[PDB]
């Protein structure tokens, strides 16, 4: 797919929300991040009780 | 209403517990606690830079 | 460059038939920038995924 | 709701030792301090209908 | 059987604390650090020679015991990198900025060809990253604002 295309040499820049974990950080090189992110949870409009 | 709320509120208790306590994490004047000098405890209880 | 469709980071909108696409503006009337992107699986199925 | 966990960063990926391995880093830093990401975040990622 | 070099640093909690000196100054659980209060290379070299020798002479006020986070991680690299190190507080504690055509602080005492490292709370952006190098990041910050709470 996408990363795979990056190992094909027809286009190089990959400008889109690509994470950087260690396993994926072996075969290509990134820059300093421009956004922090993490897994988060939502439930509902908080409106309990009466 | 105020009297009932005050009666419900009163519950000081809260004896010191362990090694991670707000009372046992910072100094004050009301909690001067000691230990006999130059003896077993005090030597060990000095190396912990944390 | 190669980019991944995933809201709300990069969009994909139907091409206006004449040859260009919509001319929209922000709530502040600022010049919403855009470029022309060709991508597969627009609709239907085969034929190089349209 | 909730906190964040499992941090990460949406970098910009580049081929190993690619010719632009440095200049994109320089520009992204100089921007990333010069109030740009905040402007873009206001204009695209957060809304005020809520 | 290992390299010998200086490192220059700062005082910003909780990266690099300060601990008052011993009865004689060995630092149980700390590193022996020295306060020059002067941006002069020869003076520092003089002080180092006086310190690591068989005849020392230094006011006790100049000595301190440095310990904390960043020093901890420096100790791990010195172990892994197999080299000893000294340590001395910077002259003034003003980071690195341009002024009168000059520098100051960390860089002020570093580009002057004096020290060999710099370990501290220390940002990176543009100007500093051009004149001198920088390594990979090891911490991810932000800018939070602070307001007195519990208005009740
Ligand atoms: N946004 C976004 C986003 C970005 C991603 N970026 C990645 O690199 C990935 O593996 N999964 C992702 C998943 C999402 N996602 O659907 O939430």
């Amino acid at each position: 797919g996408m990363m795979g295309e990056l190992l094909s040499g027809q286009a190089d820049m990959i400008v889109a929300p690509l994470t950087i974990n260690n396993e994926r950080a072996q075969y290509i090189e990134f820059s300093k991040p421009f956004k922090y992110q993490g897994l988060t949870i939502l439930v509902k409009k908080e409106i309990p009780r009466s | 209403a105020n009297l009932a709320a005050f009666l419900v509120v009163d519950r000081p208790e809260e004896r010191i517990t362990g090694i991670n306590d707000p009372r046992l994490r910072n100094p004050s004047d009301k909690f001067i606690y000691a230990t006999v000098k130059q003896s077993s405890v005090d030597i060990y209880f000095r190396r912990q830079v944390e | 460059i190669v980019t991944i469709h995933q809201e709300p980071f990069v969009y994909v909108k139907p091409t206006m038939s004449d040859g260009t696409c919509k001319e929209e503006f922000t709530v502040n009337g600022d010049p919403v920038k855009k470029v022309i992107c060709t991508g597969p699986n627009d609709t239907s199925p085969g034929s190089p995924r349209h | 709701t909730g906190e964040l966990f499992f941090r990460s960063g949406f970098g910009i990926g580049m081929r190993k030792d690619s010719p632009w391995k440095q200049n994109v880093s320089l520009s992204i830093l100089k921007s990333h301090e010069n109030g740009f990401m905040e402007d873009l975040d206001k204009t695209w990622v957060r809304y005020q209908e809520c | 059987s290992k390299l010998h070099l200086r490192v220059v640093t700062l005082i910003e909690h909780p990266f690099v604390f300060t601990r008052e000196v011993d009865d004689e100054g060995l630092c149980p659980a700390g590193q022996l650090c020295l306060d020059p209060m002067t941006n002069d290379s020869s003076t520092l070299d003089s002080l180092f020679s006086s310190l690591h020798s068989s005849n020392d002479t230094v006011p006790i006020k100049f000595k301190k015991c440095c310990y904390g986070y960043c020093i901890d991680l420096l100790e791990k690299i010195a172990e892994d990198m197999n080299f000893d190190f000294d340590l001395y507080i910077v002259g003034d504690g003003k980071y690195g900025a341009w002024k009168n055509g000059h520098w100051t602080g960390l860089v002020g005492d570093l580009l002057r060809g004096t020290a060999h490292m710099a370990v501290t709370s220390f940002s990176i952006n543009t100007a500093r990253s051009q004149v001198i190098d920088f390594t990979s990041p090891f911490f991810s910050t932000s800018l939070g604002i602070l307001v007195r709470t519990r208005d009740t």
